């Protein structure tokens, strides 16, 4: 008995919003709520080519001709304001709870054992651990990601909004708390039940979190970007947009999502790289490779089918894994 | 149980091996003739020579009902039709993988869908 | 006597398309100049999250399909950064004469069809269907996934008699629940209004309008739309949404949906949750059918047992037939 299902979906359970941009001073910041957004501009670019050549295209006179004549870009810029050295980064996080039913099930058994499942993990070790590792990831502020690098003074203050007005609220030092050690701080506590509390459906949370980098006077700040049509007009396009919600430069919430879900560390290797995001086969596009294979048995799907077919728990690390991942979202099934 | 179910049974459902649990063929060998053991085979040739000993006349029909009806409860996976329609409603919606649903096709009743089921194959 | 070769009835039951507009709560009496959620696009890199199938579970494979990755462009529809609820507006209209049939071949089987539909409603009429799909309109269930998560759900109905609203209703619908079907004091006024509505006395058209307190900035979820994804670019739209004339909204036949959803007679389990009456009562998520036709309680066995064979039913059984004769389609061939 018991096959796995056909098809499975989990919903998103940690749903960020489009962190918005603005543009301020240091020791203001405790006003802001007046602070004009970041406005994505437009700046021409030339540039002479710099690819790396074959040993057949290594000509002196060709690659003299080739850089006589340049290549024009019409690139998009977000820079801060010249009287304004911090950028508020903010946006909303609410948690939902239930992160055992799936939202699409076309067995019967499967999900009663898997639900069984989770209810025996958040009976044997709850939604603590999961919920430190959240909290220290909105704590430091990794959310920020290339506004972070080089900063002077990151800050983030996260406000728990029950019925429009605080409930009470957070304010840490990003830079303090690195992205690696888990520091297991007093506030971090506070924010960790409160986000457990939320994950295990005990109530319902809504925080609002706002992060302010000292990233410099007229710098460049960095919000996600989009990708391009290649229709209508071709020759003479803009070569790089930049996401602006109402013209106000702004992060994609998927990648604020992704910034607050680099909690694993319990993957074969643990040591070089860090903590990277919760994903089946737990790959980082950056680094290129997949750290949890097939091969090796310490992947999402060979974990999941082992815990719940052949009752055969894994160890509690790799159970926060699949749980982490079930927290996640998505659609797990053959496609 | 009638005979073109039996056939239809052996007709619709997918090729698995190592599907039959431990009471299935310790029912299933005692059960059928002393021909064939029936050991990690696929269900179509299980089906095509259970179906030919029902043909040559054999074995009774009680245990062919009994031993078709074990093949049906113990398979759960079925090949797609690619081609299912609205009988009221007079409609014919062709399967396509991509969007895993019956994409509309054509207006048409059942000898429209059984013309379509002779031109494109009657299984995806 | 056998069934007629057609036969279909109209629905009954008719919503518009729910369209969604943003704004702040308490704020919520004066809110009909709230600006719409329209329906932005931006661009999402997908990675590789399906199960591999033991052919590509090779370390290289994954290895260079990992690092080319998948770009997408899908809609997307948000609340504004000063906004934290959603209002949800549609008017429902409740037609009324159920068991009438809109194209029967056969009168002598009509006939006695409406003989069995009035010999229910005489006998006992349409209360127990009003009061549910009062249920399912005062427990805000249309709004499908914007209620998940919600602070605050508040429902408004009125009652548009000629222009002016004629009746008020406010319910809190995080209050009544989403499973048990109790009895209130204030929804019986319009479980008898959806019952006079249905039972032929008068015209009943009602203006449903929720406030969904989701978040300052959060995600709403429109209904989404059909795409033929025949081949993809750099980046090609994968998910696009529901708008009329650029204003996201639910379509008509997701928010009827969430109406109907009384059925709670099936013999599976009457304790985990009621599901939407239709003939082979059936949950695409869940995968399976209720009221499978190997058993006989589904709605063409129990139709036809009870107007042909005159096999009256159990009464809380008369009451799914009923009502998927309020849902409407073409029965018998």
């Amino acid at each position: 008995i018991l096959s796995t299902a056909s098809v499975l979906a989990f919903e998103r359970k940690l749903d960020p919003s489009d962190a918005l941009m603005s543009a301020g001073a240091w020791a203001q910041r405790d006003a802001s709520q007046e602070w004009p957004a970041v406005t994505v501009r437009e700046k021409s670019v030339r540039g002479t080519i710099s690819n790396r050549l074959k040993t057949k295209d290594r000509d002196p006179a060709k690659l003299d001709a080739s850089i006589q004549s340049p290549n024009l870009q019409t690139v998009d810029v977000a820079n801060l304001p010249s009287d304004a050295d911090t950028l508020k980064v903010r946006f909303t996080l609410r948690v939902l709870g239930g992160a055992g039913t799936p939202s699409a099930c076309n067995d019967a058994a499967y999900r009663d054992k898997l639900l069984q499942t989770v209810a025996t993990y958040v009976n044997e070790q709850g939604f603590a651990e999961l919920a430190r590792r959240y909290a220290h990831n909105l704590a430091n502020a990794r959310f920020l990601w290339r506004n972070r690098v080089g900063a002077e003074a990151v800050e983030v203050r996260i406000n728990h909004i029950r019925q429009g007005e605080v409930a009470r609220t957070w304010r840490f030092d990003a830079l303090a708390i690195g992205l690696r050690d888990f520091k297991a701080d007093a506030e971090l506590d506070a924010l960790a039940e409160l986000i457990a509390s939320g994950l295990s459906g005990s109530g319902h949370v809504l925080l609002e979190v706002v992060a302010f980098a000292r990233i410099g006077d007229g710098q460049e700040v960095f919000p996600s970007q989009e990708l391009i049509l290649d229709k209508g007009d071709k020759k003479g396009q803009k070569s790089k947009t930049l996401y602006s919600v109402r013209d106000a430069a702004a992060i994609h919430s998927q990648k604020i999502g992704n910034a607050l879900r680099t909690i694993d560390t319990w993957y074969p290797d643990e040591d070089g790289l860090g903590p990277i995001a919760v994903e089946p086969y737990g790959s980082v596009t950056s680094q290129g490779k997949a750290y949890r294979q097939p091969k090796q048995k310490l992947d999402f799907y060979t974990l999941l089918d082992n815990w719940v077919l052949r009752d055969e728990a894994p160890a509690v690390e790799q159970q926060h894994y699949v749980i982490a991942n079930l927290i996640r979202g998505g659609v797990f099934g053959e496609a | 149980m009638k005979k073109i179910e039996m056939i239809e049974i052996s007709q619709n459902r997918q090729n698995l091996t190592a599907f039959l649990h431990i009471s299935e063929i310790k029912a299933i060998n005692a059960k059928l003739a002393d021909g064939v053991d029936v050991d990690k085979k696929s269900f179509d040739e299980i089906c095509s020579i259970v179906l030919e000993q029902y043909q040559a006349k054999q074995i009774s029909n009680k245990q062919a009902s009994e031993i078709f009806e074990t093949l049906a409860k113990a398979n759960k996976s079925f090949k797609i039709e690619k081609f299912r329609c609205s009988h009221g409603y007079n409609e014919i919606y062709k399967y396509s993988p991509d969007h895993e649903a019956y994409l509309f096709y054509c207006k048409g009743g059942q000898g429209q869908l059984n013309k379509l089921i002779a031109e494109n194959g009657r299984f995806m």
